[PDB]
């Protein structure tokens, strides 16, 4: 993604060492998981709430006439 | 994922009624009251109108 090869050897392989594992991507990291669960629900609260894996179909209405 | 796709077809597929009537006696609550408006009061009103016109003839003598 970026450069220097001895330092980046330490890091760029460590980009993908994380990705070079995917059940806990050499660490998902319990803290990451915990705060993730916090923000993911809290995000949900900060969102609109009508389930995000469901289609909001239509509604119908009838306007004032005298 | 597949949410957007599911939604895609389903949204592109999802359809809508069009909002009800209430009060459309007007089309009718017209024409009958319209017969009162026009014809019934009209004709009577012309019948009035004529007598004065005939009598303004008379008053022209």
């Amino acid at each position: 993604l970026d450069p220097v090869q001895k330092l980046f050897v330490d890091k760029i392989r460590e980009y993908r060492t994380k990705r070079q594992t995917s059940g806990g991507p050499v660490d998902a990291g319990p803290e990451y998981q915990q705060d993730l669960d916090r923000e993911l629900f809290k995000l949900k609260q900060m969102y609109g709430k009508a389930d995000m894996n469901t289609f909001p179909n239509f509604t119908f209405e009838d306007p004032k006439f005298e | 994922a597949g949410l957007v796709d599911d939604f895609e077809k389903k949204f592109n597929a999802l359809k809508v009624p069009i909002p009800e009537d209430k009060y459309t006696a007007q089309v009718d609550a017209e024409e009958k009251e319209d017969v009162k408006s026009c014809a019934e009061f009209l004709t009577q009103s012309k019948t009035r109108i004529q007598e004065y016109e005939k009598e303004l003839e008379k008053m022209r003598n």
